[PDB]
């Protein structure tokens, strides 16, 4: 349940936290509460595919999609600002 | 659970260091401000560098808690926290 959230080109701020009322909603609320410059609806979540490419998730579906794609034992997240 | 914190404050061209022995995000902030002779409200940025060498910003108890967890997993003996007071 180990999360490492990269605020983004390159990484500009990195925040780490644990995380197990939708999943995607709970996580995006965790991310919105942890990054001072972030407010709800103001950002886009991403994960990386095995090919390396960034891909937006925005629902519970695309979230488990993202999780399958994360095998480290560490779930990685990439946030862009709208 | 928690472990000693080595506070490294990068301020005024110096690297000020103290140790602090549970531990809360607020106590760390107060210790840094006292060490640097800062006003109670002086904004700080605190970061710990992880196993992949990434600086990770901690601005809360939850983040501090995660740094502690990950420090225990690594069987480290002290958690190093880097601190950067804001420059007016």
């Amino acid at each position: 349940l180990t999360v490492k959230a990269y605020l983004l080109d390159a990484a500009r701020e990195i925040r780490r936290f644990s995380f197990c009322p939708g999943p995607c909603e709970r996580l995006l609320s965790r991310v919105a509460a942890l990054f001072p410059a972030l407010r709800p609806g103001g950002f886009q979540a991403h994960y990386r595919a095995e090919r390396g490419d960034l891909v937006a998730f925005s629902s519970d579906e695309e979230l488990t999609m993202a999780m399958s794609y994360v095998k480290d034992d560490i779930f990685r997240i990439y946030i862009k600002e709208k | 659970p928690h472990m000693r914190v080595r506070l490294k404050a990068h301020y005024g061209g110096d690297i000020l260091i103290t140790s602090v022995d549970t531990t809360t995000f607020q106590d760390l902030c107060e210790e840094v401000r006292d060490m640097c002779g800062l006003h109670q409200q002086h904004p700080l940025t605190l970061k710990w560098v992880d196993s992949e060498g990434d600086p990770c910003t901690v601005s809360s108890q939850m983040e501090l808690e995660e740094a502690f967890r990950l420090a225990c997993q690594g069987r480290d003996e002290v958690l190093i926290i880097h601190v950067f007071p804001s420059i007016p």
